[PDB]
RNA sequence: AUAACCGCUGAAAGCAUCUAAGCGGGAAGCCCGCCCCAAGAUGAGGCCUCCCACGGCGUCAAGCCGGUAAGGACCCGGGAA
RNA sequence: CACCUCGAUGUCGGCUCGUCGCAUCCUGGGGCUGAAGAAGGUCCCAAGGGUUGGGCUGUUCGCCCAUUAAAGCGGCACGCGAGCUGGGUUCAGAACGUCGUGAGACAGUUCGGUCUCUAUCCGCCACGGGCGCAGGAGGCUUGAGGGGGGCUCUUCCUAGUA
């Protein structure tokens, strides 16, 4: 089930069969697998996949030169893939081919303290006639006596981003070996610098 | 003449086999060991009672169509969150939670309610860790 | 009076078996294993096998005719117990055979595939016209039926898959 | 896996019956599947990798005080947080 | 009816935000048809989701325009004024009709007419601090259990075939 690590670096068009194809450039570095973890003494199947290298030794002792290539550990070799056994070492942009269908997780732009209306599209208040200092405001939040409280999942104002959200099935517009480069079009979360993951699709799976 | 009060004794432990024991039957006996109802040092204030493990928690029998009519509910906080759950499910999915359950309901309410349940180790099929002793009985 | 419960059933170059909770056949044409209630006593007499109830009570009586009829079916049965007929009418309505698979095309925008279950034997003894060979018999009866029931005849007009028999109407 | 329903096999009730024993199909619904949270799941799970088995006291029960180790904070430069 | 509330349980409608019921408006699945087909009628299952924008009136409701797969009915203090509105009702001004000798009166009408910065507890949206998880640490995780989501149309091929 091919996952890569990768950092989202941009967006940009391509055009392509004389038509504009808008794409998020990832680039999906050699992924030097540090552990496996099968259902032998774990119960499940994965491979950690540690990334961006860096680390002049700000590694301290919990490092693992135990599985061979740790080539000094990166810095997030964080998530495994489940389910996935790769061509056995390092894993690169060469999983994927362009036509494949992906699922990119990121981890989307924080907005803060959000309020409903943008938190949650609420339509507010009036911003003239009858008014009142209740322009951007939720409403009623319930009903009388009975049942005399909230319910508990009561869409209000809170924080809002900066969270997982994985938009699926991407077309794969190209891959570029040579720079570790990764091509999706559109919708990849978080901002630019940020970590995300691909993974195979679910539409098939 | 004050009475006799037990002293901190002996942690028993106890087997039961489960394959072909009707259900509540086996829950009611379970219950008033998990208090030791049975010792004649019974104290009510203290958990003075055996630790009990169950095994072939699965092949409990069971009478009437309750696979299929019995449901076992579930309320989460949140609006619509009652799930209701058939026996047949519960057991295919997660038997030695229909014994247990059984058993919770049996025990009584309380903080030492609980604990009593806590003396009591469910297993799928036979087997189980055999630290302690385990005098199997009926 | 008189019930299809206490008859008794045959033999002749087939074996019985009973167990305690079901008996088993076997002939000429393969074994069948008849699962039958742990009540109700089935006894394996002199090229027959009875079937006798417990009691005269309503739910005995019930389960006693069934039982006699539910083993006497699997003696039939490995000794010739196939059959059940299935002709096709209608006008563009064929039926081909593509192995051990049966595919007839009935009308729609494609034709339909059916291949057979284990135990079961499909023929085509001409194009328009099919039959399902078993041991089973609640296995033929079933298989048969699914594929009539691929749609089929009540139309308003002679259209479909039939069994050999039902005229049908308007 | 099921609802209405459609059937197979089939007695009671010789015939017949989808049903009383059984089995098969059958819904935007139900359980999984997707996405997100989640071990305070006090039932607090697992795997990998690190430091180690001090000094006095507590004469026994669990402890008390220091330094320490792997680490970790404090402080500081910042951050689509 | 007059049982809690008159040392106060703010009253219609709109807005906002919902949530639930199913006696289902649409979509899914069915039986019957006086069902040729297409399209309907009628009853059964089904509450997952969906269920438009305008003119008139304070209106709810309803009539109407243009659409739609459909323009569902109800409950939640005729849900929701420590959330808003204040057009209606429902104080003091004024007028009409009407009634009364009169002062005045009208589920009759008319124009106008003070909606009160601070959340203690519960509840809800978020975010931490503490202790626990019996050696102490840095990583990576399983998922018990929750939550989210769940809609639908048109055209074309089949085939102008049955
Ligand atoms: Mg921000
Ligand atoms: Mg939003
Ligand atoms: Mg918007
Ligand atoms: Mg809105
Ligand atoms: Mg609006
Ligand atoms: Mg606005
Ligand atoms: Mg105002
Ligand atoms: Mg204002
Ligand atoms: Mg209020
Ligand atoms: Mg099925
Ligand atoms: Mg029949
Ligand atoms: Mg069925
Ligand atoms: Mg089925
Ligand atoms: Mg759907
Ligand atoms: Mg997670
Ligand atoms: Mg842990
Ligand atoms: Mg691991
Ligand atoms: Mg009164
Ligand atoms: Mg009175
Ligand atoms: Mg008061
Ligand atoms: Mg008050
Ligand atoms: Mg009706
Ligand atoms: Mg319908
Ligand atoms: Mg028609
Ligand atoms: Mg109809
Ligand atoms: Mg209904
Ligand atoms: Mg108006
Ligand atoms: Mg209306
Ligand atoms: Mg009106
Ligand atoms: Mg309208
Ligand atoms: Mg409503
Ligand atoms: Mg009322
Ligand atoms: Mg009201
Ligand atoms: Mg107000
Ligand atoms: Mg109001
Ligand atoms: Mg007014
Ligand atoms: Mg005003
Ligand atoms: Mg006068
Ligand atoms: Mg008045
Ligand atoms: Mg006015
Ligand atoms: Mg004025
Ligand atoms: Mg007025
Ligand atoms: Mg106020
Ligand atoms: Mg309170
Ligand atoms: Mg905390
Ligand atoms: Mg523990
Ligand atoms: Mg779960
Ligand atoms: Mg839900
Ligand atoms: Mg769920
Ligand atoms: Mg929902
Ligand atoms: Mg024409
Ligand atoms: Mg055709």
């Amino acid at each position: 089930m091919k996952g890569i690590l990768g950092v989202k670096v941009g967006m940009t068009r391509i055009f392509r069969d004389d038509r504009a194809v808008p794409v998020t450039v990832i680039l999906a570095g050699p992924c030097p697998v540090v552990q496996r973890r099968t259902p032998e003494k774990d119960g499940y199947t994965a491979v950690q996949l540690g990334f961006l290298p860096q680390n002049p030794k700000r590694v301290n002792r919990p490092l693992k030169g135990h599985f061979a290539k740790a080539g000094v550990e990166p810095v997030r070799i964080l998530r495994e893939i489940r389910d996935f056994n790769p061509e056995g070492d390092t894993v690169t942009v060469e999983i994927f081919k362009p036509g494949e269908r992906v699922d990119v997780t990121g981890t989307s732009k924080g907005r803060g303290f959000a309020g409903v209306m943008k938190r949650w599209n609420f339509a507010g208040g009036p911003d003239s006639h009858g008014a009142h200092k209740i322009h951007r405001h939720p409403g009623s939040i319930g009903n009388r006596k009975t049942p005399g409280r909230v319910y508990k999942g009561k869409k209000m104002a809170g924080h809002y981003g900066a969270e997982r959200v994985t938009v699926m099935n991407l077309e794969v517009v190209d891959v570029i070996p040579e720079e570790n480069l990764l091509l999706v079009k559109g919708a990849v979360p978080g901002p630019n610098g940020g970590l995300v993951i691909v993974r195979e699709t679910k539409k098939a799976a | 003449m004050k009475t006799y009060v037990p002293k901190q004794v002996e942690p028993r432990w106890v087997l039961i086999d489960a394959e072909g024991k009707t259900l509540g039957r086996l829950a009611t006996k379970i219950a008033t060991l998990l208090r030791g109802k049975h010792r004649p040092d019974w104290t009510p204030n203290v958990a003075m009672g055996d630790f009990v493990v169950v095994v072939n928690a699965d092949k409990i029998r069971v009478t009437g169509k309750k696979l299929e009519q019995k449901i076992y509910t579930r309320y989460s906080g949140y609006p619509g969150g009652l799930k209701k759950i058939p026996l047949e499910k519960m057991l295919a999915t997660h038997p030695e939670r229909v014994l247990e359950h059984a058993v919770k309901g049996m025990l009584p309410k309380g903080p030492l309610g609980r604990r009593l349940f806590k003396r009591l180790k469910v297993y799928a099929g036979p087997d189980h860790p055999h630290q302690a002793q385990r005098p199997e009985k009926l | 009076s008189r019930i299809g419960r206490l008859p008794i059933p045959v033999p002749k170059g087939v074996s019985v078996e009973v167990a305690p909770g079901r008996v088993k056949v076997k002939g000429p044409k393969g074994e069948l294993e008849v699962p039958v209630s742990p009540e109700m006593r089935v006894v394996v007499e002199e090229g027959v096998v009875r079937v006798e109830r417990p009691s005269d009570e309503r739910r005995h009586k019930s389960l006693h005719g069934l039982t006699r009829t539910l083993i006497a079916n699997a003696v039939k049965g490995v000794s010739e117990g196939y059959s059940k007929e299935l002709l096709i009418k209608g006008i563009g309505y064929r039926a081909r055979l593509v192995g051990r698979a049966l595919e007839l095309t009935v009308g729609f925008s494609h034709p339909v595939v059916v291949e057979p279950p284990e135990g079961i034997t499909f023929e085509v003894p001409e194009p328009t016209r099919v039959r399902v060979s078993g041991i089973d018999k609640q296995k033929v009866g079933q298989v048969a039926a699914n594929i009539r029931a691929i749609r089929k005849p009540s139309a308003y007009h002679e259209k479909g898959i039939y069994y050999a028999g039902e005229p049908v109407r308007l």
